[PDB]
DNA sequence: GGAGGCCAAGATCTCAATTTCGTACAAGAAATC
């Protein structure tokens, strides 16, 4: 209904964007709210310079380091820039089969 | 001299489609995809660049106006120089190859040839592609069937005189029998394409020419129709477009910019907003777009973008924002020393 | 003059990349980006300012900016696509409102689009459509990231005009070993012949822009190089 | 100016991020009628980050005030508990004082 | 003197040197090749094409625009007095030996019919369509350096300024009247040595394995099958050694596949 | 009588077929207009 009612807003204010467009805009806004909230969650981890936190993200949808085209790639921004190297080198609980594909 | 990056979104008002020979195949009309069918389509930056070059050419034509005789001052040579940068009469300044910043006189006198280059003079406008933001923002739009008008509306038969009603009857008969004949020939053709897969190369020297002679027989049968060369009851193939209300990320840039060139570009955008159409299939109103471009420039020396304004093209109007963009437009409107002829 | 780190930049290729014989070097992309960022086309000053964001090998005369190498994922691979630029002489273009056709008895001489200097030029170029484009370079991540994200630069031929090889989602990851110039004696970018690095012989200037300056003999990598994206993100 | 030192005259474990925050915040606050957007990840001493520009900017035209709106009871508690020592200590060098308030 | 168009002229089109006329001393670069008059010795042929432009062509370049029906036969019966022109031939190729100054003309059967018997005396002609050029190159012992005009085509200007000498079997420049930009020389580069070794190692693989390999590589090069699927197919069919011999470039792969399935 | 323009003719050929699906919550403070 936020998408529908916002579409009503844009329709009556004269802006021409279809309802699915407003759905997409609302989805992106919510996903950015999710990114901010998860950034807050990870910020709970480290508060003092001596803090050591083992963050376990058990969601399957958190983008893998190798999956740069993953749908929720923006969630990779949750990890602070400084700790992105350990994000790249991170232990995967349930990874997805890779191979040695000769066409490398 | 400022590099103006128009970073912005194109929201699609009616489906945005483009026909590119490589993308389109026998399997159907598909958008340029940069990979397999599962890849993400992109609207070419070439189509947008050509559309905006046409818009700028029209702006130049209007600003120049018409002669006392009511004919555009541009001849075919000048028209093709401004429109597609091809010198037809071989009379153009063949700038030496190794000076990058060559043609400053032509760039000053001709801002259209400055923004969009000619052959041998690098253009200043790099118009990037409209990349979709989402995952399901394309679709097989169009599609349908060219229905025989008189088999849908019977009332239209009351207008046909009997000497034309029998002509219609003959046309339908010929269409039907020619179409079952072409169907049989196509069935033989696809059976042969199945047989190609068991190729031993003894038959293949004959099979492809056999296929070609079957296509020739198809063309002969189509020619045999006395009353209508092409079947009217055609199922229209769908064309792949970007969905209505698709948010496509668009990056356009002008390189180092005299106020006049940037003003001409902004005027071209203002004239394109009259008919904001990208791509073809204009019969289905395809291509109608509204786009908000944040005009950023680079700080002198520093590597940081400063936002000079916004170009919001919408059906309700063009909202040029920022005093500097207005200054560029005013500079282009003034400085009437431009000599687009040759 | 600034502290420079080995970085590997991986970006999503959005349009097919057209390679002008020699693989596009990241130093050429950065030279174009700087030419846009400092609104001046003089090669000398743009080069002088490129050294401040890229390491420059003085004894070798090249920038520490590896050539293009396609990152191919198990789902999408290096593909052969054609970058097609075609004249569209529309009816509105072909109209008296924009120009005065030469007249004969009140009939307008149609433009001979079939052939001749006024033809519908159907220029087809080979292009390579890989999911990812990768470069390696020894430089400041901040400046190159800003340039690649906001400067209107793509990978390949004439990104301004044809919009070839546009990229987004530029990701920089620091490397442990400098893999910009050399890797197990295999040249990863245009390097002079005398450097002792092996590869493919060619003629091109060592430093950008690669279309001005004497074309001296150089050894350059295979124009189309492919690596698994997993192997590239391993570091 | 005392701004250059603050953490080296009064004495605090300055990081590069902290001085960057102080300079950027002060420059922002100089701009009139504008809105300054700063993301400051946990570890930058945000409290100090915006309280140091307040005290140094007070030097010129010392009738200025800086309302600090903090959402949570707990954020408010920890920040003010930590800043009552700190900002006083720091201002002791320039000679300025702290009319700390306790609005709620 | 030392240019691709001079070499092709000397080897192949000097047979129609009697049908030229005395050139006219000129001072502006040949519009066809584009080279400077400094290497024309100051001479040239002035000419007007079907688009009414004053064009200078040089001794080697003007040979592509000559009408010698008595020698090159009648190309279009509707216009008897204008014979086949090298610059107007489509589907007709040539392999010119620069060292030996000899040429072999790979013309299709139609052109061979149109050629008079007098023509074969000066030039050896092998009946071959545009698809049969590659088998000729494969089977014949090519002598290098050589100029391989794949398709004389209709764009004589782009053909002459696209001519490139093939110095060795590593790199054969297939000139097809299409402007040989550095961006599109991959489509006109034939790695005959690498294709030959690949064909040699194709014998070790069954006909079914050969078809599967060809189709998998073609689909991959057109990005129709995922790399993981192609790797699975190669591993299951033991095709790794063949893939190791293919260039990473997909257009090179497609060219070499065309070359394999042509021979 | 020369100069534009419209139209027909010219060699065979090179290649590959996806099979739809996002996202599923909590509470900070309050003289609210
Ligand atoms: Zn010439």
């Amino acid at each position: 209904m936020k998408a529908e009612s916002l579409y009503g807003y844009l329709k009556e204010r004269g802006y021409s964007r279809t309802f699915e467009a407003v759905n997409r805009n609302i989805y992106l806004e919510n996903l950015r709210k999710v990114i901010r909230k998860a950034k807050q969650s990870v910020g709970r981890g480290i508060r003092s310079e001596n803090d050591t936190v083992r963050i376990i993200i058990l969601d399957p949808r958190f983008p893998e380091p190798t999956d740069l085209s993953s749908k929720h790639r923006s969630l990779e921004h949750i990890i602070p820039v400084r700790f992105r190297r350990e994000y790249r080198s991170c232990e995967i609980l349930s990874p997805a089969y890779f191979e040695e594909d000769i066409q490398c | 001299m400022r590099t103006l990056n128009f970073n912005g979104k194109i929201s699609t008002l009616e489906p945005l489609t483009v026909t590119v020979k490589n993308a389109v195949s026998t399997s159907g009309h598909r958008l340029p995809r940069n990979g397999g069918f599962n890849a993400a389509p992109y609207f070419p930056g070439t189509s947008i660049r050509g559309t905006l070059r046409h818009a700028a050419h029209k702006v130049i034509v209007d600003r120049v106006g018409l002669n006392a005789d009511g004919k555009s001052p541009f001849d075919l040579a000048e028209h093709f120089m401004l429109a597609q940068g091809v010198d037809i009469n071989g009379e153009a300044e063949t700038f030496a190859p190794g000076e990058i910043n060559a043609g400053a006189e032509l760039r000053s006198k001709n801002p259209l040839i400055s923004l969009f280059g000619r052959w041998g003079l690098s253009g200043k406008v790099g118009i990037g592609n409209a990349i979709p933001d989402g995952d399901n923002q394309w679709g097989m739009f169009g599609g349908g069937a060219r229905s025989i008008m008189f088999q849908r509306d019977e009332s239209l038969m009351e207008f046909l005189e009997t000497d034309q009603v029998d002509r219609l009857e003959r046309l339908l008969e010929e269409q039907a029998e020619a179409s079952v004949d072409i169907s049989q020939i196509k069935t033989e053709q696809d059976a042969l394409k199945k047989a190609m897969k068991s190729a031993d190369k003894d038959t293949k020297a004959e099979l492809q020419i056999k296929v070609r002679e079957l296509d020739e027989k198809i063309q002969a049968r189509k020619d045999q129709k006395q009353e209508s060369r092409e079947s009217i009851r055609r199922p229209i193939d769908p064309y792949e477009a970007f969905i209505t209300g698709a948010e496509l990320s668009h990056r356009m840039s002008i390189k180092n910019a005299t106020d006049e060139e940037a003003g001409l570009f902004i005027s071209a955008l203002i004239r394109f907003a009259a008919e904001p159409r990208f791509g073809g299939h204009a019969n289905h109103n395809c291509g109608l777009v509204e786009a908000h471009w944040t005009v950023t420039t680079w700080k002198p020396g520093e590597l940081v973008p400063v936002t000079l304004g916004e170009i919001v093209i919408t059906p309700n109007g063009v909202e040029i924002t920022g005093d500097e963009l207005f200054a560029m437009v005013k500079a282009f409107n003034e400085n009437q020393s431009f000599d687009f002829t040759a | 003059m600034l502290n420079f780190k080995p970085y590997r930049v991986i970006m999503s290729s959005l349009t097919p990349v057209v390679i002008s014989g020699i693989a596009p070097s990241l130093d050429g992309i950065l030279y174009e980006a700087l030419s846009q960022a400092i609104p001046s086309n003089e090669p000398g000053v743009v080069l002088a300012r490129l050294k401040e964001i890229l390491l420059f090998n003085d004894e070798l005369g090249v920038f520490h900016a590896s050539s293009l190498r396609f990152g191919i994922t198990p789902e999408q691979g290096i593909g052969a696509t054609t970058s097609m630029r075609c004249d569209y002489l529309s009816p509105e273009k072909l109209s008296t409102a924009m120009f005065s056709p030469r007249t004969r008895r009140g009939l307008f001489t149609r433009v001979l689009l079939t052939g001749g200097p006024t033809k519908r030029r159907m220029t087809t170029r080979p292009a390579y459509s890989a999911p990812y484009l990768t470069f390696d370079f020894v430089g400041s991540s901040e400046a190159v990231e800003i340039l690649l994200n906001h400067a209107h630069v793509g990978v390949g031929y004439d990104y301004f005009s044809a919009a070839n090889g546009e990229f987004n989602n530029v990701t920089i990851l620091p490397l442990d070993i400098d893999t910009s110039i050399s890797n197990e004696g295999m040249a990863l970018r245009p390097v002079p012949v005398n450097s002792g690095l092996n590869g493919i012989k060619g003629v091109s200037p060592l430093i950008p822009p690669y279309f001005v300056g004497e074309k001296l003999n150089i050894v350059h990598p295979a124009p189309v190089r492919t690596q698994l994206i997993s192997s590239l993100l391993r570091g | 100016m005392n701004t250059s030192a603050v953490f080296e005259s009064a004495g605090l474990s300055l990081r590069k991020v902290q001085q960057d925050y102080i300079e950027a915040a002060a420059g922002a606050l100089t701009q009139d009628h504008k809105v300054a957007l700063i993301s400051a990840e946990t570890g930058v001493g945000k409290t100090l980050g915006y309280l140091v520009p307040a005290l140094l900017i007070l030097l010129k035209n010392p009738e200025a005030k800086f309302v600090i709106a903090t959402n949570s009871h707990a954020l408010m508690h920890q920040i003010f508990r930590s800043d009552r020592p700190l900002l006083e200590q720091i201002a002791e060098q320039c000679g300025i004082k702290v009319t700390f308030s306790r609005l709620m | 003197m030392n240019h691709p168009v001079e070499s092709v002229y000397s080897a192949l089109t000097s047979i129609l040197l009697p049908y030229m006329g005395e050139p006219v001393p000129v001072q502006r670069n040949c519009s066809c090749c584009g080279r400077a008059p400094s290497e024309f010795d100051g001479v040239g042929f002035e000419l007007v094409n079907a688009y009414r432009e004053r064009v200078v062509h040089c001794r080697p370049c003007q040979t592509f625009f000559v009408s010698a029906p008595e020698l090159m036969g009648v190309e279009n019966p509707k216009k008897p007095t204008t014979g086949q022109k090298f610059g107007m031939w489509s589907g007709v190729g040539a392999v010119i030996n620069v060292e030996d100054n000899s040429s072999v003309l790979l013309a299709p059967q139609g052109v061979v019919n149109k050629l008079p018997e007098h023509f074969f005396d000066h030039v050896e002609v092998i009946t071959a369509t545009s698809g049969q050029h590659l088998e000729y190159l494969f089977n014949t012992e090519l002598k290098f350096p050589l100029i391989y005009i794949q398709n004389f085509g209709v764009k004589t200007y782009e053909l002459v300024r696209s001519l490139r000498v093939s110095l060795s079997a590593d790199a054969i420049y297939t000139c097809a009247d299409q402007l040989l930009t550095r961006q599109n020389e991959v489509l006109y580069m034939l790695d005959l040595k690498k294709a030959k070794e690949l064909h040699q190692e194709i014998k070790n693989y069954s006909k079914k394995e050969m078809d599967i390999f060809i189709r998998t590589v073609t689909l991959l090069a057109y990005s129709r099958i995922t790399p993981e699927a192609a790797s699975n197919e190669f591993k299951k069919n033991n095709l790794i050694p063949l893939l190791l011999l293919l260039p990473t470039d997909p257009h090179q792969r497609l060219s070499i596949l065309h070359l394999l399935k042509k021979v």
